[PDB]
């Protein structure tokens, strides 16, 4: 969408999830920077009226800010000139039984935006936990359309942000933990009509392979594999849902995302590579044909759901070839870089040396070399497996600074023990089949259950980490890089922190209400740069806190790993805004006064 | 099973020491029920039909009516 | 409790509801003041993990801050040197059917504190919506004791803060809207044993009159009236609950509170003055004998629940007599002053000239002169009655500055129409019997439903308002006065505001997450003065917002009056802390770091 | 009824034009049921008993046990 491209070029706007089609969470704004960051103060806040994890991050289109809450997925439009006045609100009614099929908290990752024409209003595109993709008139909040795109009776739901490319709204899928076979659809934002829909497993036609799928890298695999790497029909309830983030190349016309883990979690119940799951995927935005596809985790054994963020850049590789690239830090412990035009695998670096499920990732063959001692199988309990199922990286949307060519990654440091069990499939029930125990990895405090995050700056080409700091909890919410030489990220213990992005030095932090699992974002309104982030702990790490569980193996194993998080935060739900000196419209005391005199 | 031995490109799965190439017929047999296996394909035919029904009505009157019993 | 008196003398502590036994919400702290208030910034925040109204205000005892939430009445202990670390938490389990008998939101007004001895730990005293008074070891949060003091099956619940005097914990009552007859009990904080319990209606022995009850003002009424001013047994389900605030005179040994409205709201169903309800009450702290009692609203016709805050002071009256005094702004529109030793009525001033239910309050006879045109009765609909049932003042705990001798009052400006209806009494159901329509009063915007609050500074003796400002919503949360010449109060639209307390000028405000219905409070920790207030709209004004009602007559009539509040705030729940320059422990970035290096 | 005419100190209630001094026997009769009227007095006897039971046990063992069936 060229209009989106152009509005993304303005610092007064943040118009899509991940800010731009590069999905790089970078602002060229310098007004806030290493030299005055100690002057950053609170400007205003807005509570959503909901508890549970609050993921993603608002949108800003000129004078309007749009925020989104946990279930039931309220949308609100706030007036930046008086952010206490709510321009409008959308409050869906959903069946509350949707709650019961959400694996990992009532979260939602955010809104997208379609800039209108003269025939048609601009539209805010949102998902609902109960499966619907809804389009709202972006000035009034009235329903424009609502399509069904997930039935909770067959275990399905929606937690990702959707995405606008051209006059298309693209929507993903949730429920691999309930046997859902991953699907991605594009609907036409003017008509509400389905334009294409494709699957992550089964016959090629249903997956949507392009005739020349993987032609530049045929050792990756080509025809017939979404059925050949299964036994019988086990692909039908096979997982591969895509509930993470998108990116888009306007010139190649390609959207990139990763597909999730295969089902069930019990690897013994599905011999085979389980292809198209765990796959880095490039599809023609408009026909949805799959150009290329790289399976990072063949025959997943760990729930390494392949859905993580994808950051686009242009760099010179190690041989001198100037390349167009994607970079992609995975649950499985491996951060990948591919040429985004052909699939050529360029780098595959451990996110931390403690990773042990693989010895290495052979670049020529593109295979991960498996350490059989850290795999999983029936009648065995695997111990000290790193990463755990929560991954050394989860759904946090990271940033990349194209000036420094550095990626800023919020990492998890969580290992695990793991034993599967046989279970039947019943549509609309859980279809997991394993019992996990999770704890901090080797470089954290394994006895006292602290030390589950890291934050690191990384160059995709030289393969080096310029700096690394351990963090008390997993850095789960992603990060934000700016030209003021600062990177910003929220912590699960409730700080917004700013480190010097050249050195990793910690230079500022502030106690928000609740832990953070959304990424901070930035925009300039009347010559003032503001930094905003969602507060409200939850998501997978919050499940023990949020549902009052104590069984360490509950919440799919996250309960034991995070038993301590609740000593540092409770539930919340709000947007917190910051700026130099707390400058904000209420600096004029009469803004929003009934008396005004 | 180290993942590097491939009977074909994109297809390196091996069973592990002591486990079979095929699970059907073994103590690991999942015994899935085809009715169940097809549930989602059925569910999606309904969504697509009702969706198609709602866009076509929209096309014609310029107002989206969710509940397709109109 | 002399130890409480002494700890209240320290600015590092805020040790009871209303700060001290004067209940005057005044701090002699000057570090924040008219000349630097524009430098006030956000220091930190804490979310409670609960939604709905958050009333009252935390306690601070040296290094520990104690905060309290909406139902289910969690208590948390925060470490002021690192307020993100939760020292401890108490999470009651309560039957969720308690929700169904709470008239006006799941709110709670706060904690009290008993400083311990060498035999016994200091104790945090709290109430629970389900009727219990619980005592917690104030260093560990473990249950010390728990007594039943309200059965939800007979319509009862607890929303007030309790109160500590001597080695006694005093607890009030809720449910006049469900026919509950008001009761006040003292339990012994060491033993958990009941020390005395008295009622607001019936035979004198059950009410606890002192032999010399009202001897200085016998025209008020003396013996036999809690039955004589009823017909038959209608007193048994008669109301008079006391869910507001306390105050205490150590030398007279007297605690002061006001008792609530009689039941039902239909005046025709209970002819008679309905004595002891609506009464300003002074009881010996230790035996609980009622020294004196002034009925402000004989035979209530408007739900003017007589439970408002009571502020103690010493002034010279108009004849030159230096007096010990209580001051008491009432739902009924009248702010009262009495000599706190004998009951002598000194001033009775309209809170705003629009009040019309009374022509005046005759000081000699102490009777309110009724304007029969604004009364209520069966088969009649009263129109344009001011105040409404929400009162020109509700449960907000105001402040008094003893230097200026000025009271700072957050007022409501809500009139009403009112028609009763016949209903039976059934224990454990509602027992209201009227249908109200409410709207802004004459000086607000009656067409557009804004302009429902005022804030005013008042001298109890000369009867003058030094200044008055209208406010967009009712100022419902009380106010806080300091020696820096500033008064502070939260608004239902989500600002903490500071006016110059000499002039009423608005000089500062800040957008909190949600509307405020608790009072701000202040304390100094390591030479830094902090101002803290609870955010989280709800209580009676929030009921339409909080429960999604649209029927203007729902929520006992509050729905129509506040239809607009939700354009300015949603639900929330948090504590927000402020200080000069946002100074706060995280100014040191390593406080609370896992790395710390 | 203006509230100023008092048959006795603290006792000025009057009925209004067209309404009776007593409501019993009239169309305003509330007809309360004494069983209902006493419900709260009964409920409080239970609370006080169980309370007394919990303090006395506390006195003797130094630990509060809420659930009086111990
Ligand atoms: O495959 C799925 O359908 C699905 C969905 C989601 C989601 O929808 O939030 C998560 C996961 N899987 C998952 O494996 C996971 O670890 C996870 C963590 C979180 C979170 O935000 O903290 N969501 C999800
Ligand atoms: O008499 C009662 O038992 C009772 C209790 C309460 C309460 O418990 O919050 C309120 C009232 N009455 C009442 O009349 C009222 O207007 C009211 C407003 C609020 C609020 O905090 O906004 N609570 C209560
Ligand atoms: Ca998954
Ligand atoms: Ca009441």
């Amino acid at each position: 969408n060229d209009k989106l491209i152009e509005l993304s070029n303005s610092n007064e706007n943040w118009v899509m999830p991940g800010k731009n089609y590069d999905s790089n969470n970078y602002s060229t704004s310098t007004q806030i920077n290493v030299d005055n960051v100690k002057q950053l103060k609170h400007a205003w806040s807005f509570s959503t009226g909901e508890l549970h994890g609050h993921e993603g991050a608002p949108l800003v289109i000129g004078d309007v800010m749009y925020v989104h809450s946990s279930f039931p997925n309220k949308t609100f439009a706030l007036d930046l000139n008086d952010p206490g006045h709510i321009l409008w609100q959308h409050s869906p009614k959903q069946d509350p039984a949707a709650r019961s099929v959400a694996c990992c908290d009532l979260v939602n990752r955010g809104l997208a935006y379609w800039p209108g024409d003269d025939k048609t209003p601009s539209l805010i595109i949102k998902t609902q936990l109960d499966g619907h993709l809804v389009a709202l008139n972006a000035k009034t909040g009235e329903e424009f359309w609502k399509v069904e795109n997930g039935d909770i009776k067959v275990g399905q739901t929606l937690t990702q942000a959707p995405y606008v490319v051209h006059d298309l709204a693209i929507v993903g899928s949730s429920g691999a933990e309930l046997g859902v076979r991953g699907h991605v659809t594009a609907y036409n934002v003017r008509t509400g009509e389905q334009a294409w829909r494709y699957y992550a497993t089964g016959p090629d036609a249903e997956i949507g392979l392009a005739d020349d799928f993987n032609s530049a890298n045929p050792h990756y695999g080509q025809k017939g594999l979404g059925t050949a790497t299964w036994e019988g029909d086990a692909w039908k309830i096979g997982g591969g849902t895509n509930w993470g983030w998108y990116a888009y190349d306007p010139a190649a016309n390609l959207i990139y995302y990763g597909s999730g883990n295969p089902a069930p979690w019990n690897e013994t119940m599905r011999p085979g590579d389980n292809k198209w799951t765990m796959t880095i995927t490039a599809r023609d935005a408009d026909t949805g044909k799959m150009k290329f596809g790289y399976q990072k985790t063949p025959h997943d054994e760990w729930d390494f759901a392949g859905v993580n963020v994808i950051m686009l850049s242009e760099q010179t590789d190690k041989t001198g070839k100037k390349r167009k690239l994607l970079t992609h830090p995975d649950r499985n412990g491996i951060v990948y870089t591919l040429d985004r035009e052909n699939g050529d695998l360029i780098s595959a670096d451990k996110l931390d040396d403690t990773v042990n499920v693989f010895k290495t990732v052979d670049l020529k063959t593109g295979l991960p070399v498996r350490d059989p001692e850290y795999g999983t199988r029936m009648d065995h309990k695997g111990t000290d497996i790193c990463p755990s199922a929560m991954g050394y990286h989860n759904q946090g949307h990271d940033s990349y600074d194209p000036q420094k060519q550095l990626f800023f990654m919020g990492i998890n440091h969580i290992c695990m023990d793991w034993e599967p069990f046989m279970l039947p499939y019943r549509a609309g029930q859980f279809f997991v089949g394993a019992t996990l125990w999770m704890y901090p990895g080797p470089k954290g405090d394994r006895q006292n259950y602290l030390g589950l995050g890291q934050i690191k700056a990384y160059n995709a080409i030289t393969n080096e980490y310029k700096w690394q700091h351990m963090e008390r909890f997993s850095v789960w919410g992603g990060t934000l890089a700016t030209a003021g030489n600062l990177v910003f990220y929220g912590t699960l213990d409730g700080f917004l922190k700013a480190r010097n992005s050249d050195t990793g030095e910690l230079v500022w932090k502030h106690k928000l209400p609740s832990g953070v699992i959304g990424y901070p974002m930035t925009y300039e309104h009347k010559g003032v740069q503001y930094i905003a982030v969602m507060s409200g702990v939850g998501g997978w790490p919050g499940v023990g806190l949020v549902f009052d569980l104590q069984d360490p193996t509950a919440g799919l194993g996250a309960v034991g790993a995070f038993k301590n998080l609740q000593n540092y935060t409770q539930m919340g739900g709000s947007l917190e805004v910051f700026s130099l000196d707390g400058k904000n419209p209420y600096d004029d005391v009469n803004v929003g006064e009934y008396e005004k005199g | 099973y180290d993942g590097t031995h491939c009977k074909a490109p994109g297809n390196c799965w091996e069973p592990k020491p002591g486990f079979p190439e095929k699970i059907a017929g073994s103590k690991y047999d999942p015994k899935h029920d085809p009715k169940e296996l097809n549930k989602q394909v059925e569910s999606r035919k309904g969504e697509e039909e009702r969706n198609a029904n709602r866009a076509e009505h929209f096309k014609k009157t310029g107002k989206w009516v969710y509940d397709v019993k109109k």
